[PDB]
RNA sequence: GGUUAAGCGACUAAGCGUACACGGUGGAUGCCCUGGCAGUCAGAGGCGAUGAAGGACGUGCUAAUCUGCGAUAAGCGUCGG
RNA sequence: CCCGGCGAGGGGAGUGAAAAAGAACCUGAAACCGUGUACGUACAAGCAGUGGGAGCACGCUUAGGCGUGUGACUGCGUACC
RNA sequence: AGGACCGAACCGACUAAUGUCGAAAAAUUAGCGGAUGACUUGUGGCUGGGGGUGAAAGGCCAAUCAAACCGGGAGAUAGCU
RNA sequence: CGAAGGUGUGCUGUGAGGCAUGCUGGAGGUAUCAGAAGUGCGAAUGCUGACAUAAGUAACGAUAAAGCGGGUGAAAAGCCCGCUCGCCGGAAGACCAAGGGUUCCUGUCCAACGUUAAUCGGGGCAGGGUGAGUCGACCCCUAAGGCGAGGCCGAAAGGCG
């Protein structure tokens, strides 16, 4: 059993998702959830929505018991970015990268 | 009749980067710094190719001369013996016979040094 | 993705004379 | 004012070693409505102390 | 360089953190309870208690100067009338500070302030 | 077997490196095309004051755009297929 | 059907020969950015490689070694046009 | 009465600071000059590039002026990089 | 019972290369011997697209200023209501022309846009909204100036009137 729960196209950029990710990497989803809970982030909220639909995933489309689950992979890799010109001084103009992310959950029991 | 070079290209970059599999940072991942490192490495190992010889050359002879100086004989005293001797046991020989057969090496030594006396 | 169109006078140099 | 020249991944990521986070790993939990919160913080439901303090 | 001495700054020139002040002690005396960032509620403190302090005694020049601050009838009608009673055996230490997690708009450390009262 | 002394000594990875595996980004390559390029063999070589070329605004069961059409307005009459 | 904010996005089910063909859709390369495993790295100086080479971790037939990955240490070595 | 005086609007831009990948492709802040006149301003006209206009700086003529801008001769020529 | 391409591995040639095969891929490919070239890229401050670097750094656009309660909401420092504080007040107020062209009002939505969040908006979607004998334009008259029947002049164009 695998129960991957991603979400894509995710606001928040790649990299600041990741120190997220890395706190509740490895650790069971009870002590998961609270640090997600009481992390001071977007990223925590973000990922703790995916981290919740994963455990839904596991718990409906698979078997119960989901106080036995571990987060196996915790993953993110940067997804499309939208391009926006800015005006600067002197007349030149920059491209201000709106970055996202797809965040990847996998939680099993063993 | 147009030509597209975008297969061949792809071709002759992947024979320059297989070469340069294990390189560190952009010199393993960038053509134009792998290309480098590989004509580099080809005259490194080429140049290399001739200096293996004498490492060795010279590591075969540091090894006999301990040899002798332990058994009580200089290394040009003991090269003399075997020239007049008549031997023609080359270096590698001789350091692989100090190492293993002491005995063996012993003897080489005493009609060395017969053959000085 | 239109590449810059106004690139402003260069600053002038010190004078190297 | 500017680089010479780019850094290494490597050397990117070695800046980043110290910006890592770190849990809090200090949940207390209610004597009475025994739920988790910060350490000297009411609860998300109004509790400290056991007693409540909101009212609300 | 900051060496013994006290009164937060706020980010605010003395002017404004003046009225701030005056305004937010009116407002918590008001409604008894108040929901404001934890620096604010501790410099607030020294603030507010003095004029509960001065509301224990009653006199018409007490009520004067403590009308000259928080400037509203409202509160002076407050004070000195149940607040003033109701802390004349309290030897300071009216207020209260909890600490309600942080703000989610700026993740602010929020308390709730909140005078020794209310015990129905 | 214990104590003391002397000598040597792995086990650590916050992070990073190389290799492999699995991914993301990205849209190269391969394949395809009612789209073009250049010709050959023919036609035609003008349209317009019985209002042109080119347009505007309208026109449907329907909000927009394209095509068609012009208050008879995605059409009308007649003769043929 | 389930998580979610009567969302975005995702997980099942279902259609299909194929859904890592899901409309951000044929194939899906490189730079670039990640996760996992093996090895090395916190007393050691410089075009980062090459020659020598211990150990370690994986596969082989043999029980002797060969292959793959890594690379302590050491000789030489100042990119390309 | 006054190309009179002090001084706002208005017009100007002498000094200093800030700002030079600025809020701004010459600005802001504090002072400063003119302020019934050779003043200033709205609207609409006229002067077109070997020309215009110029209380005259080679200044200005759509952020460009010791000869504007656009298209063409034109793939000008380059004993040079 | 799997083409080209893609990605590995194993062999082979003095070299550019070739051969075989695993995975992906999904329908084209092409021996041999000849013929024809837009026939081979690492550079040209080369051109186009994509993605790094600096870096989660500077910055978030007037130093007029916010505080609290309640409400709606998944979520409120920024939205609505109320009570205070502060700023402009020959303006940072109220009406027009010029110029914009629906930015107006109501309902609904929060992806993108807003240099943050957003339930909010000059954002998205739908509906509604501009009523004149007297206001203005049009209209009558004319200034500068334009055009200009004939006409005068000029290779033509055209210029002047």
């Amino acid at each position: 059993m695998e129960t991957i729960a991603k979400h894509r196209h995710a606001r928040s950029s790649a990299q600041k998702v990741r120190l997220v990710a890395d706190l509740i990497r490895g650790k069971k989803v009870s002590q998961a959830l609270d640090i997600l809970t009481y992390t001071n982030k977007k990223a925590a909220v973000l990922v703790k929505k995916v981290l919740e639909s994963a455990i839904a995933n596991a718990e409906h489309n698979d078997g119960a018991d989901i106080d036995d689950l571990k987060v196996t992979k915790i993953f993110v890799d940067e997804g499309p970015s939208m391009k926006r010109i800015m005006p600067r001084a002197k007349g030149r103009a920059d491209r201000i990268l709106k970055r996202t992310s797809h965040i990847t959950v996998v939680v099993s029991d063993r | 009749a147009r030509v597209k070079r975008g297969v061949i290209a792809r071709a002759r970059h992947k024979k320059i980067l297989k070469q340069a599999k294990g390189y560190y940072g952009a010199r393993s991942r960038v053509y134009r710094v792998a290309f480098q490192a590989v004509i580099k490495a080809g005259q490194y190992a080429y140049r290399d190719r001739r200096q293996r010889k004498r490492q060795f050359r010279q590591l075969w002879i540091a090894r006999i001369n301990a040899a002798a100086r332990q058994n009580g004989i200089s290394y040009s005293k003991f090269i003399n013996g075997l020239k007049k001797a008549s031997v023609e046991i080359d270096r590698k020989i001789l350091a692989d016979i100090a190492v293993f057969d002491k005995v063996a090496f012993t003897a080489l030594v005493e009609k060395a040094k017969a053959a000085l006396a | 993705n239109n590449r810059p169109v106004y690139i402003p006078r260069p600053r002038p140099p010190h004078p190297r004379l | 004012a500017v680089q010479q020249n780019k850094p290494t991944r490597s050397k990117r990521g070695m800046r980043r070693s110290h910006d890592a986070l770190t849990a809090v790993t200090s949940l207390s939990v209610d004597k009475t409505s025994g739920e988790k919160h910060l350490r000297h913080h009411i609860t998300a439901d109004g509790y400290y102390r056991g007693r409540k303090v909101i009212a609300k | 360089m900051r060496h013994r001495k006290s009164g937060r700054q706020l980010n605010r020139n003395s002017s404004h953190r003046q009225a701030m002040f005056r305004n937010m002690a009116g407002s918590l005396v008001r409604h008894e309870i108040i929901k404001t960032t934890l620096p604010k509620a501790k410099e607030l403190r020294r603030v507010v208690e003095p004029l509960i302090t001065l509301a224990k005694t009653d006199s018409v020049a007490n009520r004067r100067l403590a009308f000259a601050r928080t400037r509203d009838n409202e509160i002076v009608a407050k004070l000195f009338n149940e607040l003033g009673p109701r802390f004349a055996s309290r030897a300071g230490g009216y207020t209260r500070i909890l600490k309600c997690g942080f703000r989610a708009g700026d993740n602010a450390p929020m308390a709730y302030i909140e005078l020794v009262d209310r015990s129905e």
